[PDB]
């Protein structure tokens, strides 16, 4: 009779750092 | 804050920009309060979509710069903080934070500055997380301390969902409920917005429009809110002024809120007294035959509205009794399309699949844990969502009697209690239970014996408990069909495909003898007159089909059919 | 300043430049009720990609310059503004901040300018946001992205006001194609019949099915012109064969483009065998289009099968079954079959139930699938002394109500199995391994015995013919697939199967 309602982790994360191209 | 991600609405409030706030009076009062403390400076707005949330920081920004604020608010630049345009361009590592911490730098130097946070719900993971640098955990020192005042504003769900399950952010802020405005508060903020949208439109707008524009909004509109609904109505009423031309009238709120719901202004701009004067020839549209049926429900909505009522009582509660199609819930649709103006407000439940007191945990919602949560219990988004509604409980005699114990609520009160705990309002609703509890003459004329109306009626008290049949308004018996009142169906039902026929400018040439063999093949005493449409489509359907088979379809073909007699 | 970013609609109005909008005069006087109104001020024209919502601005630049424009409208200078280009410039970073400013101070300081911007969730996931506070701006999104970005924002929602921009029907994306018809009839200096039109808009609608109305037909009559531009170098009249051929090669499928193809009955039969009276009872119901509710409705497998192949095209055309929303969005002409109904409770009529009365499903996903030109299909059905042969339809008017039964197009029977049936079932379903022996040079003949064989074994009604490829496997391939490996047979041989065991050569 019961429902077990689970629970969809989702893959959430922090923005991404980047690495720059220098420009002199 | 910078002028970047808000907006002075101190210095909008000094060159009257900000509309005026009418009532609302109480709650910047209550903003004033929280905002004087100490510690924890912080209101949250805590209202609807609509309400005036923000104009209450409006009406309390323009109490600033009128100086009826108590010597701690005196001066306060009150900005707002889009935290959406905040959030927005974050892609990298670490650029919320510092518009952030910039935004917090500019309120540390300066020391005047109220935020307001439109949407406060957004504050929880607005960076990353909960557990996370996000905006809630920068701010959580600072408005811990009353040292960053900050008025909130989220709805009471949102609330609940982000702040409330927040620990270590329920403290820091003061919940202000902002209710929705009654229809008479509405009209004094209208009246108040008079000037406003009377000098942008350069329309004059009377009080006729402003007390139509609250009323019909909160009738007819119930996704929305009061002040908002009718300040909407208003102001695209005052537009499409413009597209015409100087007034805006009671006609006019009513045509820009029928272009909204689909209700023809007419039955907008009514008036219940007449609205319904002459119910009964507009019920006879739908329903030809079995006229003392629609006369007596004619009759008692016409006192179960106008007059008296008490708000204890539904709309009308209705047995409609007899043979199965032939008129039962083509009158119920009948009357739901004369109900406000919306044919769609017919609910049929269908109680003949229900033969269990444990499937009444699959009506009206489960408890929790259990299957049936979501669908079940979805009387919320029918008849809350719609207070003017009519909901048809066909085949009532199939149900349980624990399902109908829960109806006896709706009955004498008007309200129920979802398995998701709602307070779903039956109020204004005509809620129509039926039984064919009729089938004994039905089933041929013969019975069990040797050899109508009040066969069906000592049925009812066989077959139900009289605690449950008594509240309910009028018991509707219907007859057998006369052969006379079958054909004027047949009338009704072939008129409906013949509009689709001149569109192609094909044309069934009406005749009178094949519509009495309509009659006979499409009606028997245990089911008739339903299925009268499926005897349309495969006798005359079928056969105008062979049309095309034999490619007729030139300028016009003036087709006459007749199949042999029976 | 604008004279350099950002095309000014209303000028290009002004000269012509401006693609003619015929058509679309009632959307463009909704975008004119929010630029009139006070709070809300702020089209949003929610559409379809390449429904013609950025016509709609294009139409409101030309009736701005008509003088079909309210007194709060007149002479409003309407800039799209070009983004991608306010970058063009690295003066170094937060260049395109920067220089978006530097246009917003040009418009508060002038007073006549309505920026249109053709991506709105673009600048929402200076971001204009702020300025956006008191600059009337038209916006453009989807509707996935106006329920992603434009609602899921309070600060977004208390201006920007939603205006539908919807798909025009056949005969609407006709007009619009007759009133572009001199831009792209004077582009390749090829003239375009009406006919083409009338076909480019009925063809795009039925074989292009992840484009919108309007540029579809326009990119079959653009892409046909170009084509007849090309052909002349290897007065030209672009005609509805020329769509055909064009669209044949958008799509691939082979030109047979319907009353004529309709008239099937015998134009088909290559995988139905048997069950001859319902195909000839689906002929006349489906001949009954020729609405908003389905081309079809059915209360077998096979039959729907070469349903889908006839009517759609496909054999793969067939749905079985969101769970039906956006996979008929990606194909509404397809035919919809609801395999084993028996099996299912009551929460399946409302995907079925509502859409015999409108044929449209909104919904939490963010479309509305259009379901106007499917064949939906419910598969059913698979005491003392005495002394189907017509009737299996009453059956199902018992088990739900017949309160959409005169809604269902057609209720049809299907009669019994024959002897003779289940023998032209089972020299189909020896086609299957007869090819697979072809191709190591084998023939597989049989006998009628050996035929009735397999007739006679697993064809069980109850089943309908299922256990029958399970028959013809077991009793033939899993002997036939021990001699080839015994080489009793080998290639060049002619293998007869015969008489009870199956034996041969
Ligand atoms: N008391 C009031 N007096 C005048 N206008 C009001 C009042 N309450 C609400 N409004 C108006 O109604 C709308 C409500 O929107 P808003 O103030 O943003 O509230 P919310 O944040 O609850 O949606 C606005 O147009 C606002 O100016
Ligand atoms: N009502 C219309 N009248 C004339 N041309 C139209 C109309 N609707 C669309 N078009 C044309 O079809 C194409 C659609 O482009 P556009 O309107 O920018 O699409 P979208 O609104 O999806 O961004 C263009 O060539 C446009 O000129
Ligand atoms: N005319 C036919 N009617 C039914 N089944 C057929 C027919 N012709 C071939 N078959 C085969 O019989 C089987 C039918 O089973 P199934 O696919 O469940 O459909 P259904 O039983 O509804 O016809 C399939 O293997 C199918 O290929």
């Amino acid at each position: 009779m019961k429902v077990l309602i689970l629970a969809c982790l989702v893959a959430l994360a922090l923005a991404r750092e980047l690495e720059e191209l220098n420009v002199p | 804050v910078l002028d970047q991600f808000g907006r002075n609405l101190t210095a909008a409030a000094m060159e009257g920009k900000l509309d005026p706030v009418i009532g609302r009076e109480k709650e910047i009062e209550r903003v004033m309060q929280v905002l004087s403390r100490r510690t924890k400076n912080n209101p949250v707005l805590i209202g609807e979509p609509g309400v005036g949330k923000t104009a209450v920081v409006e009406g309390l920004a323009q109490a600033i710069v009128h100086g009826e604020v108590p010597e701690t608010l005196k001066d306060k630049q009150l900005y707002t903080l889009d935290l959406g345009s905040l959030v927005a361009g974050s892609r990298y590592r670490g650029d919320f934070e510092e518009r952030l911490k910039k935004v917090l730098k500019e309120i540390n130097t300066r020391g005047d500055i109220i935020l307001f946070i439109d949407a406060l719900h957004t504050l929880v993971g607005a960076g990353a997380a909960e557990g996370a640098i996000d905006a809630a955990s920068i701010l959580k020192p600072k408005l811990a301390r009353g040292e960053l005042q900050t008025i909130g504003a989220t709805t009471l769900d949102e609330y609940r969902k982000y702040i409330e399950k927040d620990a270590a952010l329920e403290r820091r802020f003061q919940p202000v409920q902002v209710g929705e405005p009654t229809v008479e508060h509405t009209i004094e903020i209208l009246k108040g917005l008079r000037d406003r949208y009377e000098a942008h439109h350069r329309v004059s707008i009377t009080d006729a429009a402003m007390v139509a524009a609250a009323t019909l909004a909160d009738r007819y509109i119930n996704d929305r809110f009061l002040p908002d609904k009718a300040i909407d109505l208003i102001d695209e009423a005052g537009a499409r002024m413009r597209i015409r031309r100087a007034e805006v009238d009671d006609e006019q709120i009513a045509e820009v809120l029928g272009n909204w719901t689909g209700i023809p202004v007419f039955k907008l701009t009514e008036a219940e007294t007449t609205r319904l004067l002459r119910m009964e020839e507009e019920l006879h549209k739908r329903i030809i035959g079995q006229e003392d049926a629609v006369k007596a429900v004619s009759k008692a909505i016409r006192r179960t509205r106008a007059g008296l009522k008490d708000p204890k009582r539904p709309s009308g509660s209705f047995i409609f009794a007899g043979p199965s199609g032939v008129g039962k819930t083509e009158l119920s649709k009948a009357l739901a399309n004369f109900l406000f103006g919306d044919d769609d407000a017919l609910i049929q439940i269908d109680m003949g699949e229900f033969h269990d007191r444990f499937t009444a945990s699959r009506l009206f919602g489960a408890p929790p844990g259990y299957v049936g949560y979501e669908e079940g219990g979805q009387l919320t988004e029918k008849v809350r969502r719609k207070p003017f509604s009519v909901v048809l409980f066909d085949a009532i005699e199939k149900a349980h009697q624990e399902i109908y114990n829960s109806l006896l609520q709706v009955l004498e009160d008007g309200r129920l209690t979802d398995g998701q705990g709602r307070t779903v309002d039956f109020k204004n609703t005509v809620l129509i239970f039926t039984s064919n509890l009729g089938t004994s003459d039905i089933s041929k004329p013969v019975g069990l014996g040797f050899s109508m109306k009040q066969k069906v009626n000592d049925e009812l008290k066989k077959h139900f408990r009289p605690e449950f049949l008594n509240r309910i308004d009028d018991i509707i018996v219907f007859h057998q069909l006369t052969r006379e009142e079958i054909i004027r169906m047949v009338d009704l039902m072939i008129s409906r495909v013949a509009g689709q026929l001149k569109s192609k400018d094909m044309a069934l040439v009406l005749t009178d003898a094949a519509k009495a063999l309509l009659a006979k093949r499409g009606f028997d005493p245990v089911l008739g007159a339903r299925p009268l449409r499926r005897t349309i489509q495969r006798e005359i359907e079928d056969q105008l089909s062979e049309k095309i088979l034999f490619e007729e379809v030139g300028p016009g073909q003036v087709v006459t059919v007749d199949v042999d007699n029976w």
